[PDB]
């Protein structure tokens, strides 16, 4: 009934995470004291977005038929 | 028929063939002062206006000297038809004391050169006379925008500005550097860690923009190397800076940095958390 | 590389199509000899179509950001 409007959206969502990992570009990164640098799991805001974009879009689909 | 009288009106002169140094000498027979009685000089290093002169009314003879290489000339004066002379007291030519502009050499990497255009504050070089007899004492015409050690001519630039650093030699002579006005001073904030944001907010507050590519950066290194070399930041062991965020760095919500101690350029930096430093240009 | 370009994709259209069954409506029906209707796993065209969709849609976002 309202479900489907968070599986298919959270589904897609994380795979769609997963990939962007694969690849150091999306990635963000952190300094430590010695000024050197280091992985900090976020992804860069433009890959969030792009990516929490394409899956509420996914999870409308799901309500809609529904 | 006697000299009594032989002095000098200095005793250091420039060995540039025109600094000249005057040596009088006075005749005299008893009381009685001798006139137009000739009187022989001869000098062991420089050029005597004359070799010989013919003293005025009041028994004196003066003659002058100048030479083109240093070293000690000693004069001596005799009056013509006697045996023996009378030799004037020591004196000493030296070179044109000078401040080499060009080799001014930069204490962190130690290259030598005309001085940098791009200040990292707080950086240090070392000014080099040439002449004079050796002994040097500096000093700047305003330790404000730049200061110099009184005995090492080392200069530690300050702030952004046009002042002027002579020295002087012991044989009273004197040179004169212009420091000129630099196009940008570079300036780490060094107090802590900050985000971009805080970054442009410490640049443009004080004054001065962030920054532009990693190369304005880069070349600061290329001219003074790691910035911990210089006492002011002998102890700083990392100085990551930010850097412009580009068109597309802005929407990744990242930056770039470069260090200037370290080098280390990089990239996809946290644009938020406190990561780097506020480094701040002119 | 190039599989993001099926696991985006792929994780999605599954999930729309797990929760579309959750749903008769969506769904056909076939009819047994006797003339009675029965379920046939395929769902309504315009339904795999619309999945079928936002799919390579979102393998799509995968593929250009790696």
């Amino acid at each position: 009934m309202d479900q489907a409007a968070n599986a298919a959206e959270s589904a897609t969502k994380d795979q769609l995470t997963q990939e962007a990992f694969k690849n150091p570009e999306n990635q963000k990164v952190n300094i430590d004291a010695n000024g050197n640098a280091i992985p900090s799991g976020e992804l860069k805001d433009d890959i969030v977005e792009q990516i929490a974009q394409q899956a509420k879009e996914a999870g409308e689909v799901a309500r809609q038929q529904a | 028929a006697s000299i009594t009288e032989i002095k000098a009106d200095k005793t250091t002169a420039v060995a540039n063939g025109q600094d000249a140094i005057t040596y009088t000498v006075k005749v005299m027979k008893g009381d009685k002062p001798v006139s137009n009685q000739e009187v022989t000089f001869t000098t062991t290093l420089g050029k005597l206006s004359n070799s010989t002169e013919k003293t005025d009314t009041n028994g004196y003879a003066k003659v002058t000297l100048t030479s083109t290489t240093p070293g000690k000339s000693l004069v001596s004066a005799r009056v013509s038809d006697v045996a023996v002379d009378v030799k004037a007291p020591e004196v000493e030519f030296f070179t044109t004391l000078t401040i080499d502009d060009g080799n001014i050499e930069i204490v962190g990497t130690g290259v030598k050169g005309k001085l940098p255009t791009v200040w990292l504050q707080y950086g240090q070089v070392n000014l080099k006379a040439s002449g004079g007899n050796g002994k040097y004492t500096w000093r700047s015409a305003n330790p404000a925008i730049a200061s110099v050690d009184a005995s090492s001519g080392q200069v530690t630039l300050k702030e952004k500005g046009t002042t002027t650093i002579s020295v002087i030699s012991s044989d009273n002579q004197t040179a004169t550097y212009t420091i000129a006005t630099p196009n940008s001073l570079i300036v780490p904030n060094m107090s802590k860690r900050v985000t971009y944001n805080d970054a442009v907010n410490t640049c443009k507050n004080f004054g001065g923009k962030l920054p532009s590519s990693q190369n304005e950066l880069e070349n600061v290194f290329k001219a003074w190397g790691a910035a911990n070399k210089y006492e002011y930041y002998k102890s700083s062991q990392t100085i990551i800076s930010w850097v412009q965020q580009t068109a597309q760095d802005a929407k990744s919500g990242v930056a770039s940095t470069y260090d200037l101690v370290k080098q280390n350029p990089l990239n996809n930096i946290k644009a938020s958390e406190s990561n780097a430093y506020a480094t701040c240009v002119k």
